[PDB]
This record gives structure tokens, C-alpha cells and sequence, in this order.
């Protein structure tokens, strides 16, 4: 309906070619296209569509600001993307009669180029946890051979799916902890209600080895639902409602707690600044930098959009920059290449704004992304 | 099979028989975590706080199916009569961290 | 109206997102699809379990505990969408978390989200 | 002066059944006169208070009064409301409740009951501001119990 400057350029270039081809005597021979090979600039946007029974995922070339493909999903699916770009997958839920009838939970794996499903694995007894989309409630092990998903009721548990053998393996009983952060083919961490982290080591058989770390935050400090986790760096970046940031180093195989840093300056906190949104934090591995969505807001408006992004050095906590986004932004993420792109998704505008992660300048945008787009996913191919 | 339901819906705590085996629910917990009772006894749960709670036994505990008790509001009760000897674990549906146990001897 | 500003409750229109009982509603107001303030629309399934929130009533100055039970087994209504988070805590404190689909206990194991009701279950703090 | 009644039938408690030993302490005298237990948070008696609780109460109420086969005693909820006050707590121990929770006058001296009570108060996991059995100075130094 309304064209962005980027799609307007694409549209014109395409018309130019069609007109020239016609004049040169070329004929039209329709076929099915393959998407370009996965690269550092490919970005995935998921649309939970405000809890609708069916959803959509958009595959975007961040460099050109063009939709290169799409994927259909069920009710509140959890998307995962292999860091090496060899495949994409999601844990999904469908029903025999739209939103009622027999429920089927399943995992689908897709070819990154043809977008065709290469695997469809049914999950016994509908064990998926149906909740607003949290990237780390469904995760891939670093080797990309295993997918882990969370079950809330009737008891906390983590399902193990063998993507290699294309089969569901077993449910792992865990303590009252949430989220899944894999660090090895057979190990992952969770965050528990008591404020500690739980390390779970499992195998093909037997009860798992569970060990708790020390409590790293008090009862009154609230850790958001969308922490940033870099599997390749083993860095867990977890902001609190006030912008204080807890960083955990899991690269050794055991949790090492780094000094907490305030993402907001003394003056901003005094002026009512607080982080807010959906995917509020992003982490760039190579630059070792943290990006956080912030704005002036009341303490209980933590899920509303924000118009600013602050950047800080993760090692020192030094404020590097503060960008005025110029739009109501709900989620952010970044490409993991040399000169990163800063992705800013607006649920309200159903638009993905693409900025230069260094200057904060808006480069291009892609609109009409579903009904209520909320999640951005990128691959760390480096 | 291992327990009968005296009442399908929760009732006023005032109706709870005097001297009945009671498990109070308050401050996000079953106040008596490991209740021991004799076969035939009727256990009664009473929610003492505004926060709604219930008792939930997974499938294979009291029968082939699970028993998702009704949610109790403040001052509401729900009962279960155990017929078989054994240990029965349960939790609160929306609050999985709340756990209790009934030992029938 | 600034979405980031402190939420201000009113007690004169239940179909507006600032109605006092919706202080922690997430989704859609059931009254806009055939239900009522405290009842589910025809054909949907009523959940028994839910997240709660202490909402301030500007009329009598008291705070009441609201149980946000969802009506399930239907595709989202799409009418009167609202998202408030007064006192809403992260998922590891589920008793007060509202991104969770609170459909547990609904008949026929219905787990799809249609709308949310705002019944009072007691006085709060 | 406090009113000491049986928490179940409301009859006056009979202190004539109390053991002769341990009814003379300054603590007991002050308590019977004011209803205040000076042993609360008293570092000098806590060690022994813990031992008393361990041998006489832990088996039913749990190692940390979190509850086991008997009800928990470490939070703001009380089956018998008067137990939020030391006069009420004392009355429960002396006169007994129902079932296996019977009178303790045959096994504990009045002084020992007060010391045992002090340990139960020490195990409170609630908010200090809600510990009405503590003086302002005591509240200042009180920290919810943690194993
Ligand atoms: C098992 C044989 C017990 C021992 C030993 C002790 N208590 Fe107990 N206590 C027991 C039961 C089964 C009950 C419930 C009684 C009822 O009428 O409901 C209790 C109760 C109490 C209470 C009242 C708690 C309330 O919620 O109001 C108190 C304060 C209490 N018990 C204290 C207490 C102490 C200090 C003990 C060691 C001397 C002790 N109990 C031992 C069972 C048993
Ligand atoms: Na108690």
C-alpha cells in the first residue's frame, strides 16, 4: 500500500528491467525462485500477530531492505536459527479446527535457500509452553544437532529433540527455573526463582546433573524476559527493570559473574529514564558492546515502546552513544559482522527500521510486516 | 481409584467439619507440606489468602488421569478422601513451585 | 496520550484500556466479543488458573485482586486490544506474569487465546 | 496484666500446674506482668533456645519451622490468630491446641517455654515491619531467617 524509499527503488529497478527485457525481445518464463545464500546481513522477523492462531515469519536481506522469503507458523511459535546458516527451524502448534479440536505440537526444520521443510518432528503430549515469544524458551545446542524447549505445566521440564535423527528424545525434569542457555552439546543453564542459575548436564539416558550457582540478584531486582545471549562468546547479558546489567560469562563451562554496570547515567535515572519494550537488549560479540532500548517512563510501563537506544562498552560499562531512533521501537537486535546494522522493530508501525549501529543513522526500512511483529533474530556466522 | 471427591466444587470454609484434617494454604504455600493420614480419611484444603490456589495431582497419581482440582478463592475449601495407601504428591496449577504431599498409612 | 506516562484508572467505561480493573490485562477485553466484564463469550472455554494483579479502584480508593482468567478455544477476537502491566513481574514469578496464556483448566484442554475477563477475587493491599 | 486463656475453650490457664523450677526468672516475672518476652532476639539465650526447639518441636514442625507433618510456624499466617502476640503463643504452648499439640507444662518450665518461643520468633521469614512482637530496636536488627 505505502512504499518505503527502499522498496520504491527495488520496484523501479524491476520495472526498468521488465521494460528493457520486453523491448529486447525477451520472453517471460515463470519459475520458483531460491532465496540468496544466508549471510551476516540476513535478518528474521517473527509476527506473533497479537496471539492469533496462525503466524508468519519474514526473511529479510538487511543490506537491501528487501523481503526475500516467508515462513508460515502456528500458535505462538518459537523460532531458532543456526548460527552457521545451515538451517532454520521453529517449535510450533496447530489445531484440527483452527483454534480448537486436536492440538499438535511439532518442530519443523527448513532449508535456508529453498525454504522447504526438511523435517517435521511431532512432540508427544503437546508439551510446548504457550507464552508471548521469548527467544530463549527454545534453543539450539552449539553443534546445531539438538533443540531444547521449555515446559511450564504440569511441572518444569525441558524437552530434548534430536534434529539429526529427526526425533523427539525425552523430557528432562528440572527445578523451578526458566529459559534455556546451551553451552555445550549436553549442557545448558536456566534462571531460577530463587535468583540462582541452574546448570543442567544431560545425556541419552539417566537423570540429569543439576547444580546451582550462587544467587546473583535479590528478590526485589527484576530481570527482564528478554536477555541477550551470545553462544559463540558464552556471554549472557541480563538487564533489570532499572537498566542495571548483569553479565554472566559461561565460556569456561561454569558461570562466572562479571561486575554489574548501570546502563543509564546518574542524571537519566534521576530524570525517570528506564528501559522498556520487548527485545530490549542486544549484544555485539566482536565489538563487545551492549545496546539497550530506553526512554522516560513510569516504573510499570516496561512493555511500551521506546524512542532511544544507548550503547555501552560491555567490558567497562562506559557510555559510548545514545541514539534518537525517531520512531516507537519495541525490539532491537544487531548483525554480527564487522560494521553492524542496528535493527529496530516497531510493533505499532509493523515496520523494521534499519540503522547504522555506529552512527545511529536510519538507512532504510521495510514495512507491512504482519499484524504485530515483535521478534528479530540474526545469525552469528563469524 | 485411589481417592474420591466429596464435592466437585469448592465450598465455604465455614462448612468444614470441626476437628477435620485441614491443610491451610497461605503465603504461597501449603502450611502442612507432609500430611500423614490413615486410609479412609478425608483431607480438606482451605485457602486463607486472596491469591487463588488449587491442588493438582498429575496423571498416574490418584488415577490414570490427572486431578486438576478447582481454584479456591479466599475462605473456600476442597476435599479428597483417600482410599489407597501410598504417598501422593501435588502442586498448585498456576504456581508449579508450590508443592505438597499426602502420605496415606 | 503518552503510552509511557503513569497509568491513570477510571471507573466509567469497561471497554477502554484505562478501566481500573484492567491494570494488568494482556490481550483483548471480552466484553467486546460477546462476553461481559466477568463472563466469557458464547462458544469459548473458561480457564480456571490465571495470573493476578492488585488494581486500585479510584471510586472507593481500595485495591482489589483481579484474576485475569482467559476465555479460550477461539482465535484472538481482535477487538478492544489492551496491554497494561501494573505490578507485572517477569516469567519466573508466574503468579504475576501476563505474557503467559492463562488458559489452564479450560474445558476440552482449550489453550488458544480469545479474550480476558476482569473479575475481582478479593481485597488486596 | 495480660489475660491468659486456653486458646481452644477460652478457660483461664491454671499456673498451679507449672513446674516449680523456672517460674522465678526475671524473664518469666516480666512476661506474666507485661505479656512481653525479653528473650526475643537475645543473643545470649538463642543458642539454647535452638536446642530446645530441636529436641521438642523440629520433629513435627520442621528443622526451621517451615512445617512437616505439623503446620509451619515461620510466616505471618496463624491458625490461631492470637499467636501473632507472645501472650497468645505462650497460651498455645502452655494450654495446648488440638490433636498431638498438647499442653507443655508437664515437660517445659515457664522459663524454657519463653526461650523456645524466642527461637520460633527468630525463625520468622516475614517482613520485620510485620513483627509486632519485636521492639523498635529489635526490629532494626532483625533479618528474616534463611537456612
Ligand atoms: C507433633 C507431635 C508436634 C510437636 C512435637 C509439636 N507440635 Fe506444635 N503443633 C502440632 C500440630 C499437629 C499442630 C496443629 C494443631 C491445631 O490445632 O491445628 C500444632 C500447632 C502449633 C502451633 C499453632 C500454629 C498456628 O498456626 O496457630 C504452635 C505455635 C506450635 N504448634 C508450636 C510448637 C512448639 C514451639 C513446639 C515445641 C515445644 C511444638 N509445637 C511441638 C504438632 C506438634
Ligand atoms: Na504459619
Amino acid at each position: 500500500e505505502a512504499e518505503t524509499q527502499a522498496q520504491e527503488t527495488q520496484g523501479q529497478a524491476a520495472a526498468r528491467a521488465a521494460a528493457a527485457d520486453l523491448a529486447a525481445g525477451q520472453d517471460d518464463e515463470p519459475r520458483i525462485l531460491e532465496a540468496p545464500a544466508p549471510d551476516a546481513r540476513r535478518v528474521y522477523v517473527n509476527d506473533p500477530a497479537h496471539f492469533a492462531a496462525v503466524t508468519q515469519q519474514f526473511v529479510i536481506d538487511g543490506e537491501a531492505g528487501r523481503v526475500i522469503g516467508m515462513i508460515d507458523g502456528g500458535f505462538l511459535p518459537n523460532p531458532v536459527v543456526a548460527d552457521d546458516g545451515s538451517f532454520i527451524a521453529h517449535a510450533s502448534t496447530v489445531f484440527s479446527r483452527i483454534a480448537r479440536g486436536e492440538r499438535t505440537d511439532y518442530v519443523e526444520v527448513f532449508d535456508p535457500v529453498t525454504l522447504l521443510p526438511t523435517a517435521d518432528i511431532e512432540l508427544p503430549d503437546a508439551p510446548r509452553f504457550l507464552v508471548g515469544t521469548y527467544p530463549w524458551m527454545t534453543s539450539l545446542t552449539p553443534d546445531g544437532k539438538t533443540l531444547l524447549f521449555y515446559q511450564f505445566s504440569p511441572a518444569p521440564a525441558v524437552g530434548v529433540v534430536d534434529l539429526e535423527g529427526k526425533a523427539f528424545k525425552r523430557m528432562l525434569d528440572v527445578p523451578d527455573c526458566y529459559h534455556i542457555f546451551p553451552t555445550a552439546p549436553d549442557t545448558f543453564f536456566m534462571h531460577c526463582r530463587d535468583g540462582s542459575l541452574a546448570k543442567v548436564a544431560f545425556g541419552t539416558e539417566g537423570t540429569p546433573e543439576i547444580t546451582h550457582t550462587e544467587v546473583f540478584h535479590p528478590e526485589d531486582e527484576f530481570l527482564i524476559n528478554h536477555p541477550a545471549y551470545s553462544q559463540k562468546a558464552g556471554r549472557l547479558v541480563w538487564p533489570t527493570y532499572t537498566g542495571k546489567i548483569h553479565q554472566i560469562d559461561l565460556s569456561s563451562g561454569d558461570a562466572k559473574f562479571l561486575p554489574a554496570v548501570e546502563a543509564l547515567t546518574e542524571a537519566e535515572r534521576a530524570d525517570g529514564w528506564r528501559p522498556g519494550g520487548w527485545q530490549q537488549v542486544a549484544y555485539h560479540r566482536a565489538l563487545d558492546r551492549i545496546y539497550l532500548l530506553v526512554d522516560q517512563r513510569d516504573e510499570w510501563r516496561h512493555k511500551t515502546a521506546s524512542r532511544f537506544v544507548v550503547v555501552l562498552d560491555a567490558k567497562t560499562g562506559e557510555r559510548l552513544a545514545k541514539f534518537e531512533m525517531g520512531h516507537e521501537i519495541d525490539s532491537i537486535n544487531v548483525s554480527q559482522d564487522e560494521k553492524p546494522l542496528l535493527y529496530a522493530l516497531s510493533t505499532g508501525d509493523k515496520t523494521l527500521y534499519i540503522h547504522d549501529a555506529e552512527s545511529g543513522e536510519e538507512l532504510r526500512s521495510v514495512n507491512q510486516l504482519g499484524h504485530g511483529p515483535q521478534v528479530i533474530t540474526t545469525a552469528d556466522m563469524g | 481409584d485411589k481417592a474420591t471427591i466429596p464435592s466437585e466444587s469448592p465450598f465455604a470454609a465455614a462448612e468444614v467439619a470441626d476437628g477435620a484434617i485441614v491443610v491451610d494454604i497461605a503465603k504461597m504455600k501449603y502450611e502442612t507440606p507432609e500430611l500423614h493420614v490413615k486410609v479412609g480419611d478425608t483431607v480438606t484444603w482451605i485457602n486463607r489468602e486472596a491469591m487463588p490456589h488449587n491442588v493438582h495431582f498429575v496423571a498416574g497419581v490418584l488415577g490414570e488421569a490427572a486431578l486438576k482440582g478447582p481454584m479456591m478463592k479466599k475462605e473456600q475449601a476442597y476435599s479428597l478422601t483417600f482410599t489407597e495407601a501410598g504417598t501422593y504428591d501435588y502442586h498448585c496449577t498456576p504456581h508449579p513451585f508450590m508443592r505438597g504431599k499426602v502420605v496415606v498409612e | 496520550t503518552d503510552p509511557r506516562a503513569k497509568w491513570v484508572p477510571q471507573d466509567n467505561d469497561i471497554q477502554a484500556c484505562d478501566y481500573w480493573r484492567h491494570c494488568s490485562i494482556d490481550g483483548n477485553i471480552c466484553d467486546c466479543s460477546g462476553g461481559s466484564l466477568t463472563n466469557c463469550p458464547p462458544g469459548t472455554k473458561l480457564a480456571t488458573a490465571s495470573w493476578v494483579a492488585s488494581c486500585y479502584n479510584p471510586t472507593d480508593g481500595q485495591s482489589y485482586l483481579i484474576a485475569y482468567r482467559d476465555c479460550c478455544g477461539y482465535n484472538v477476537s481482535g477487538r478492544c486490544p489492551c496491554l497494561n502491566t501494573e505490578g507485572e513481574l517477569p516469567v519466573y514469578r508466574p503468579e504475576f506474569a501476563n505474557d503467559i496464556i492463562w488458559c489452564f483448566g479450560a474445558e476440552d484442554d482449550a489453550m488458544t487465546y480469545h479474550c480476558t475477563i476482569s473479575p475481582i477475587v478479593g481485597k488486596a493491599s | 496484666a495480660p489475660q491468659f486463656f486456653n486458646i481452644i475453650d477460652g478457660s483461664p490457664l491454671n499456673f498451679d500446674d507449672a513446674m516449680e523450677e523456672g517460674r522465678d526468672t526475671e524473664a518469666v516475672k516480666h512476661f506474666l506482668e507485661t505479656g512481653e518476652n525479653v528473650y526475643n532476639e537475645d543473643p545470649e539465650i538463642l543458642p539454647e533456645a535452638e536446642e530446645l526447639y530441636a529436641g521438642m518441636c523440629s520433629g513435627c514442625h520442621g528443622h526451621y519451622a517451615e512445617g512437616k507433618i505439623g503446620p509451619g510456624l515461620n510466616d505471618a499466617y496463624w491458625t490461631y490468630p492470637g499467636n501473632e502476640t507472645d501472650v497468645g503463643l505462650f497460651s498455645t504452648l502452655y494450654g495446648g491446641a488440638t490433636g498431638q499439640m498438647g499442653p507443655m507444662w508437664g515437660s517445659l518450665t515457664l522459663d524454657e517455654m519463653l526461650r523456645t518461643m524466642a527461637w520460633v520468633r527468630h525463625l520468622y521469614t516475614g517482613d520485620p515491619k510485620d513483627a509486632s512482637w519485636l521492639t523498635d530496636e529489635q526490629k532494626a536488627g532483625f533479618t528474616p531467617f534463611q537456612p
